[PDB]
């Protein structure tokens, strides 16, 4: 599927910020695909980069969620700290449809239940 | 888990916005993540009923976009885009998690 | 996936009467197989199901004296058997698959008593 | 939070199936607290490990691991031959705020539903 517009609505705790990023182009060197969002800056923009490999099959999905702050004495802003985000994906070549999207959907629910919602926001142990 | 239904059967006549109401007697949030677990089924008098809704909120393919329904804890609606000329017929809720139970009628 | 349910019956009494279910399209490696009763009228009540995954000998209350279940995988069908019978014989029993926990989807013809 | 029985709901290619998962200890070692179904044998089981590190940023590190029965010829026992593997890590920091976080895990939760990823991964047909 060529890179569309990606929409995605209710994110965040009060599920109402809603999140628009388009595809600003495909690195030919290491075949990488990369979406962002238009904040008017070079750098503070959320950036997302998937991409699958041939061999082993590998999947890799990354996110970088940058910070401003208003620098002291500078007129423009600058980049602070940023979140990251890695997903990797291994399937095998006699991996069938069913197993591979039983694991994606299963990693995906699972990033919403109490157990792991209590594990990231308030970042304690189990 | 005891399962109640809206009253026994509606007076549909065309083209109305009749939703079928189905109250639980206990929480319906088994599932870690919020899912409710109920689904709906329609059972026309001649033949082996169909499944229409599951997970209280979502489709299931081979069903036209006009039915919908809304979720909740306890209480439950069945919300359809009007009456068409073969929707009839008894509608049943169920809840499916663990001990299964249906209950009701139109 | 499709199931096949095999015959009406009208014995009398209730000494013994075979109903069974012939599953096609699947195995029994993980979907369960439920035998939900319909009765007469509203109010179709759930009898007990088969998964290998859950034991596969759950019934459901005031049934378990009146109702046994076997499997067989050579097959790949199910039957089952009523002890007694005297009015709760009244109308169809179905037969119906679908995954672990999840509802039920597809459902054979049913057969009456 | 302690550990407590997860019971996923809507999950499948069809998005009917759901797995229940209870715990299964937590390795002092290094603090790696498991999550396993009850398939009746322990090499047969589909896994999650979670496991929260501390600093100068922290860690988060959650593994999916799922194997995939086959019945070898000769023998009753089943192997485990073909094994699916699921990575995730987060690298907050420490000035981090809280709602960031959340917004990152529901931002790559909703991106894993996106008609983009359902390609990505079924078919393996890379974005172009």
């Amino acid at each position: 599927a060529k890179l569309e517009t990606v929409t995605l609505g209710f994110i965040g705790k009060d599920g109402k910020q809603t999140l628009v990023l388009n595809p600003r182009g495909v690195n030919p060197t290491n075949g990488v695909a990369s979406l962002s969002q238009a904040g008017a800056v070079p750098a503070l923009e959320k950036r997302v980069t998937v991409s699958v490999s041939q061999p082993n099959y590998k999947v890799q999905v990354k996110i970088q969620n940058p910070t401003a702050c208003t620098a002291n004495g500078s007129c423009d802003p600058s980049v602070t700290r940023q979140a990251y985000a890695d997903v990797t994906f291994s399937f095998t070549q006699y991996s069938t449809d069913e197993e591979r999207a039983f694991v994606r959907t299963e990693l995906a629910a699972l990033l919403a239940s109490p157990l792991l919602i209590d594990a990231i926001d308030q970042l304690n142990p189990a | 888990i005891v399962m109640s239904q809206s009253p026994s059967s509606l007076a549909v006549s065309i083209g109305e916005k009749v939703t079928l109401t189905c109250k639980s007697s206990q929480s319906l949030l088994f599932s870690s993540n919020q899912k409710n677990y109920l689904a709906w089924y329609q059972q026309n008098p001649g033949q082996s009923p169909k499944l229409l809704i599951y997970w209280a909120s979502t489709r299931e393919s081979g069903v036209p976009d006009r039915f919908t329904g809304s979720g909740s804890g306890t209480d439950f609606t069945l919300t359809i885009s009007s009456v068409k000329a073969e929707d009839l017929a008894i509608y049943y809720c169920q809840q499916y998690f663990r001990y299964p139970a249906f209950g009701g009628g139109t | 996936v499709q199931l096949q349910q095999s015959g009406p019956e009208l014995v009398k009494s209730g000494t013994s009467v075979k109903l069974s279910c012939k599953a096609s399209g699947y195995s029994f490696t993980d979907h369960s197989l439920h035998w939900v009763k319909q009765s007469h009228g509203e109010s179709l009540e759930w009898i007990g199901y088969f998964s290998p995954n859950n034991g596969g000998t759950i019934y459901n209350q005031k049934f378990m004296g009146k109702a046994t279940l076997t499997v067989d995988r050579s097959s790949s069908t199910a039957y089952m058997d009523l002890h007694n019978l005297t009015s709760a014989d009244s109308a169809v029993y179905f037969c119906s698959t679908g995954w672990d926990y999840g509802p039920f989807d597809s459902w054979g013809q049913g057969t009456t008593l």
